[PDB]
């Protein structure tokens, strides 16, 4: 082999679906055994056995430290790394055939790799392969500055503000090596990418080869956005609600609902997901968002756009509108108002 | 106390 | 013997570049290693000294502390590999006087 | 509507000194031809038929040689108008000159003074047209540009372009020189104009055939302030806030249209169009009828005018137009040349990459080199020369004086780095 | 090493004389550069300001006391007297100049601040540069005695040598600045730096300090940046100079240290282990005298593995003392106040300045308790008081303070206000 399906993961995988566990999942389905999982020990093993509630056989659990950057746990953990990396980000949800970039790698013997899905204005090849700049409004104020150099060498160059990486990057070891005496670089993503291209310039030069992507992405803080993975998720679960006590009476459009879960009469559920195991089967409706387990739910949720987490209640009485439940829910009748809540 | 006047008024004409 | 070496000697060039002309070779063993004290740490030292001192008696040359932070023994390759010998009683303070205030030693 | 071609006859770049002393900067033979002649010739391919010439400096001599022009014949297609004004010195009064007498009626083409060109515009022309009249004026101005690269010789030391643009309708977004800037300063402007791409060039020519619209003479006479025509693209990209309509760039790839500015600008487009570049142009199809310049293309990019009376074993490898009138005798060995009318030389001469013109002489063994001369100018037995040495208006040299790089000789002691003579120092 | 001093005052007019004019020692550190406007970091400089019955007390040089705040000409008073000017110890007299980009400083060392002798310039506009946010640090510093010496008064004109000095004197009130005088001194008129170790080292003079109370040593600095690939002989213990919070530096000391490593499992409450710190290592600034008192600033030398806190690591943390009282439990009784005077950059419209808010979950929230600021996802917060609560055992006697700059954006604030549990 030439790889380690290293994660670069932090902080669960939530829903319907074992959201956190499918990058593992999709790059388990091609090759790659092995898979570097940082587990997050700020406080204590909250993760591993976590784990252990999956159905991989080739997993493997790394604890942490209190604060652990991209690159300050790439240099954690960069004894036991002894090939050539594959360092990757949590929140991959996206069907990209991964063999599209290590493709274009193996092709060009590539100092590095990445993905764009479609901050961060940057500026990429002619024939839209390697890539020239990267930046954020954050790092300068308004120049777009761009040595003449490569201009003078590279001589047609688009550009992207519409873009939406997904933090993956097929790397060599003598990178790895180069960040690992690098003691302040902190983080892949922020510093050392745009390091590294500021330096492509002063054939055993180094090499970015970036790639435009239109399937999918990695979830941010609004985790509602991968309700559109939900809505497309069964699609990716076509061989890998789809098990559970359904109603057939209640509204299904576009649900997902875990088996052993909330079956009862006088519900509904239109264009979001549901959660798995809960009670929710009193007389109810739709509330076009997603929930997680243990909240109680009964008497006509007329709620839109929001999330039932765990530690939450409702009954006899209940109605909301886009009010996030959180922590602090021993609710049985508040209705809530469609703006920015979290109770 | 004693000074700082001194320096105010001593000081005046000279620094502008 | 330099100056039989150089024994022919016209000017001082001849000495010096005879000399100089005949003459990475270590094994910087370090690892960053004390306690969590002053008493336990001192022991740690005290140890680590004792351990290298039966090291010299074992004679790999020059187990030394040059660096503050790691206690890096110069193990010189006294029997050309000398450098699992260097460590045989370094290591031992481990048990020896360094476990009073938790010296752990580093790679 | 016909199509009307405003033309500014005297490039401000006026470095063509001291050379502009005796005959005026457009009227330059290049390839023993007027360099305006080669606009005309382009003016009449891409099929405008009203151009309005103008030249204020030197006016005289720009019609005494005009009036006999290719297109200044009763038959011709262009009609010609040489405004003798004597005002501007700057474009800009000129664009608010046509505007002062609304000469151009409406979808004009500018072009200043000496483009070599071959270019067809109306690819352009009419997408001008489209996303001008379907888009009801939204646009003042779709520049024409042609790709190239940066290394080649049409990008002299001096002048180079990089440019902004979009990659939907090609609207320019910034456009801006590079005399030496290891780096570049974009805004974010651009994106935060929208966010479907933007695209940076440094390959397109400094091709100055701006297409425009005579509401480009209303943006030059509402505001008295531009003086060139990149006063007028960055104040009008600079102004964007309102009262823009931005530039719809637009570039070529099979053509070759350079706005020769500096004398290495000179030498690099007269010994491409030898090269027959830009074909149909060249002096063997002797576009302008006018008689002395029948050049009887031959072999291997050899021209040769008539009656040239070439040297016994004379070799000459490649591209030179021998002109009329020249004589030549043995073993004179000369290469990547323009030899004009009126020119004898002597013996064992090499003259590489020389441009000589009319009236020049030279005497026997008299080594040259990436050399220029003038009417008359004289050079006699065993003198050589270096890059850019200039000498013009009949200045002679004696023998044996080699010279050295910059040797820009003339008629004036102030202004040449010699002055006229008959040895080498010594006005 | 008993009383030591801080300093406050205003900005925009040049403040490479407020930071070190006449404080005896000079200031610099690793990457310090002394004044470009002003200094952030509270340490220690080390002189002994004494009199000679003179028209200006004699500094710790035996022949004089002057400053650096004019280039030809300063009118002044007397010197005093040589003669080997005498003194009784390492009487620090520090000063905070009118930078605040050290507020983990500013507020972990802050406390330990007896005094304050200071300078206020008068080269001021409308709008305060550092009357709107630089007293949003000490105002809990225990500073009782302060002075905040008026600067123009020679110099700059009549309404420029008196414009804001007293504006401030009323109306920066918000922290102790307002409460002090203007003791004469100048760092824009050069007003006697002489007779700033009299009138003003005995118009904030060193207060009545605690002799012989608790051990209570909170390290606000640590020094070590040394270049890799280590040198010779750097294994020892702290090495820092600056203003400790508590600490009888007496015969045969020794710290308590609570906070120390991660206690046993650290999800806990408390610990036993104390790392002998001995005290030996307090020179009094013109003689070996180390039978110190709580109070000072001064540079201290710890007996431990320096590896841990060598470096920037001793900062916030604490080196304990007898009674081994020090509250190491974050899930304490803590409140905060909110923004009155807006701090980073303020307004005259109540803009910037008028609203609040409080925190909540799926974000984070930095406040300073004690001397170290951290947080992150808060459960909520009430309207004047808090159940603060940490990752950490920031081990102090006490339990003071908080900060209203979470990570907002390219700089931060401060609004809060004290609450010990």
């Amino acid at each position: 082999m030439e790889f380690q399906a290293v994660v670069m993961a932090v902080g669960l995988p939530v829903g319907n679906k074992p959201l956190i566990w499918y990058p593992l999942n999709l790059l388990e389905r091609v090759g790659f055994e092995e898979v570097i999982v940082v587990t997050t020990r700020d406080v204590q093993k909250a993760l591993c056995a976590e784990f252990k509630m999956k159905m991989k056989p080739d997993i493997v659990c790394i604890p942490d430290d209190a604060d652990m950057g991209t690159a300050d746990s790439l240099r954690y953990i960069y004894p036991k790394l002894k090939t050539d990396v594959l360092v990757l980000s949590c929140d991959l949800i996206t069907d990209v055939a991964l063999h599209e970039v290590v493709d274009l790698f193996r092709a060009y013997d590539a100092s590095l790799a990445m993905l764009m899905r479609k901050r961060d204005f940057i500026g990429v090849d002619s024939t839209g392969k390697r890539l020239l700049f990267m930046a954020n409004e954050a790092d300068l104020d308004e120049e777009l500055v761009i040595k003449g150099s490569i201009l003078q060498k590279h001589p047609r160059i688009r550009f992207h503000t519409g873009l939406v990486d997904a933090h993956l990057y097929c790397l060599k070891k003598y990178i790895v090596d180069f960040l690992m005496e690098n003691g302040s670089i902190t983080s892949i993503r922020s510093e050392l990418i745009p390091y590294l291209v500021r330096k492509q310039f002063s054939l055993k030069s180094l090499d970015i080869y970036s790639f435009i992507k239109e399937a999918n992405t990695l979830n941010l803080a609004p985790y509602d956005a991968c309700w559109n993975a939900c809505r497309g998720d069964r699609w990716e679960d076509l061989s890998r609600s789809s098990a559970q006590i359904v109603s057939k009476h209640l509204v299904g459009v576009d649900s997902l609902i875990g088996p052993e879960t909330q079956i009862g009469e006088k519900s509904s559920i239109k264009r979001s997901v549901i959660g798995s195991s809960c009670l929710i089967k009193d007389r109810v409706t739709i509330t076009n968002c997603l929930l997680m387990n243990s909240v109680t739910v009964e008497e006509g949720s007329n709620i839109q756009g929001s999330v039932i987490c765990n530690n939450a209640v409702i009954e006899k009485g209940a109605d909301i509108k886009d009010c996030l439940i959180g922590s602090g829910q021993r609710i049985e009748a508040k209705a809530k108002r469609v703006n920015e809540v979290i109770v | 106390d004693y000074t700082y006047e001194e320096l105010l008024n001593r000081v005046f004409n000279i620094m502008r | 013997d330099p100056s039989i070496l150089d024994s022919l000697d016209l000017n001082e060039d001849e000495r010096e570049v005879l000399i100089n002309n005949i003459n990475a070779v270590k094994i910087r063993a370090d690892i960053e290693v004390a306690c969590y004290g002053y008493e336990g740490i001192d022991a740690v030292k005290e140890a680590l000294r004792a351990g290298l001192n039966c090291s010299t008696e074992n004679m790999p040359i020059k187990i030394n502390l040059i660096a503050p932070p790691r206690y890096v023994m110069t193990t010189t390759t006294l029997e050309r590999t000398e450098g699992l010998s260097v460590l045989s009683q370094a290591m031992a303070v481990i048990k020896e006087k360094i476990e009073e205030k938790r010296g752990v030693f580093n790679v | 509507p016909p199509l009307q071609a405003v033309l500014v006859a005297d490039s401000f770049d006026r470095r063509f000194f001291p050379i502009s002393k005796d005959q005026p900067r457009v009227l330059l033979p290049l390839a023993n031809v007027a360099l305006i002649d080669y606009t005309l010739e382009f003016l009449t391919a891409t099929g405008v038929q009203e151009t309005f010439v103008f030249c204020c400096w030197k006016a005289a001599q720009i019609k005494e040689h005009l009036l006999k022009s290719k297109w200044c014949r009763p038959t011709s297609l262009n009609v010609v108008r040489i405004i003798t004004s004597e005002l501007y010195r700057s474009l800009g009064d000129v664009l608010r000159d046509v505007d002062a007498k609304a000469l151009v009626r409406s979808d004009f083409l500018l072009v200043y003074g000496d483009v070599i060109s071959n270019i067809n515009i109306t690819r352009a022309l009419e997408e001008h047209r489209l996303r001008r009249k379907l888009e009801k004026n939204v646009s003042v101005m779709t520049m024409i540009f042609k790709e190239s690269s940066p290394s080649h010789p049409t990008r002299c030391h001096e002048d180079n372009v990089v440019v902004a643009v979009d990659s939907t309708t090609n609207r320019v977004l910034h456009f801006q020189k590079t005399q030496g800037l290891r780096r570049f300063a974009f805004p974010l402007s651009l994106f935060q104009g929208s966010s479907d791409g933007v695209e940076v060039r440094y390959d397109l020519l400094d091709c100055h055939i701006s297409i425009c619209s005579p509401q480009v003479a209303q943006l030059f006479t509402d505001n008295f302030d531009y003086q060139t025509r990149d006063d007028f693209v960055r104040g009008l990209l600079v102004n964007e806030e309102i009262l823009g309509n931005q530039i719809h760039m637009h570039v070529t790839a099979k053509e070759y249209g350079a706005r020769v500015s500096n004398l290495h600008m000179y030498s690099a487009v007269c010994a491409d169009v030898i090269r027959r570049w830009v074909y149909p142009l060249t002096p063997e199809a002797n576009f302008t009828d006018s008689t002395t310049q029948s050049c009887t293309h031959s072999r291997h990019n050899i021209y040769r005018g008539p009656e040239v009376s070439l040297g016994h074993g004379s070799i000459l490898e490649e591209n030179v137009l021998l002109g009329s009138g020249t004589v030549i005798g043995s073993n004179c060995f000369i290469t990547n040349s323009v030899i004009g009318p009126g020119c004898h030389i002597g013996d064992n001469v090499v003259l590489d990459q020389t441009y000589l013109w009319q009236g020049v002489r030279v005497a026997a063994g008299a080594q040259i080199h990436q050399s220029l001369l003038c009417d008359n100018a004289e050079v006699k037995e065993r003198v050589t020369l270096k890059p850019r040495s200039v000498l013009t208006s009949q200045v002679v040299v004696g023998p044996n004086i080699t010279l050295p790089e910059g040797s820009v000789i003339s008629l004036h002691p102030p202004d040449a780095e010699e002055d006229e003579d008959d040895g080498e120092f010594s006005d | 090493a008993t009383i030591n001093i801080g300093t406050i005052g205003h900005v925009a007019h040049g403040k490479s004389t407020v930071v070190k004019a006449i404080s005896g020692v000079h200031t610099v550190r690793f990457k310090n550069e002394l004044e470009r406007n002003i200094t952030i970091k509270l340490g220690y400089a080390n002189a002994k300001i004494y009199k000679l019955d003179d028209p200006s007390c004699p500094r710790p040089e035996c022949y004089r006391s002057c400053g650096s705040s004019t280039p030809d000409e300063f009118p002044t008073d007397i010197p005093g007297t040589k003669g080997n000017f005498k003194l009784v110890r390492h009487v620090s007299f520090v000063d905070c100049p009118g930078h605040d980009i050290l507020m983990a400083t500013m507020l972990n060392g802050a406390a330990v601040m007896d005094a304050a002798l200071l300078l206020i310039a008068g080269n001021e506009s409308c709008p305060q540069p550092q009357t709107s946010e630089h007293l949003a640090a000490i105002e809990i510093m225990k500073l009782k005695h302060i002075l905040i010496l008026q600067n123009k008064i020679d110099l700059v004109k009549e309404s420029q040598a008196k414009e804001q000095y007293e504006q401030i004197l009323a109306f920066v009130q918000g922290t102790v600045a307002e409460g002090a005088p203007i003791i004469p001194i100048s760092a824009q008129l050069k007003y006697n730096i002489e007779v700033v170790c009299e009138y003003i080292v005995k118009k904030i003079p060193v207060p009545p300090r605690d002799f012989t109370s608790e051990p209570r040593l909170i390290v606000i600095r640590s020094f070590d940046v040394n270049k890799p690939g280590c040198e010779v002989d750097d294994l020892k213990g702290g090495v820092a100079g600056g203003s400790i919070l508590k600490g009888v530096l007496k015969v045969g000391q020794e710290i308590e240290v609570r906070p120390g490593i991660v206690s046993k499992d650290s999800e806990g409450k408390l610990m036993c282990k104390p790392i002998f710190s001995k005290i030996v290592s307090l020179f009094a600034e013109h003689n070996d005298l180390q039978y110190a008192a709580p109070g000072g600033l001064i540079g201290v030398g710890t007996k431990i593995d320096p590896t841990l806190c060598r470096a920037d690591r001793m900062v916030g943390q604490v080196l304990g003392a007898v009674g081994a009282l020090p509250e190491i439990f974050t899930e304490l009784e803590i409140s905060y106040f909110l923004l009155r005077r807006l701090l980073g950059v303020r307004t005259e419209g109540d803009k910037k300045a008028a609203k609040v808010q409080k925190l909540s979950k799926n974000e984070v929230l930095m406040v300073n308790i004690g001397s170290l600021s951290t947080g992150g996802r808060v459960s909520a917060v009430k309207a004047d008081l808090g159940k603060i609560v940490l990752t950490n055992p920031v081990c102090t006697e006490v339990g003071e303070k908080i900060a209203l700059s979470r990570r907002v954006e390219k700089h931060w604030r401060l609004i809060g206000w004290g609450q010990i549990r």
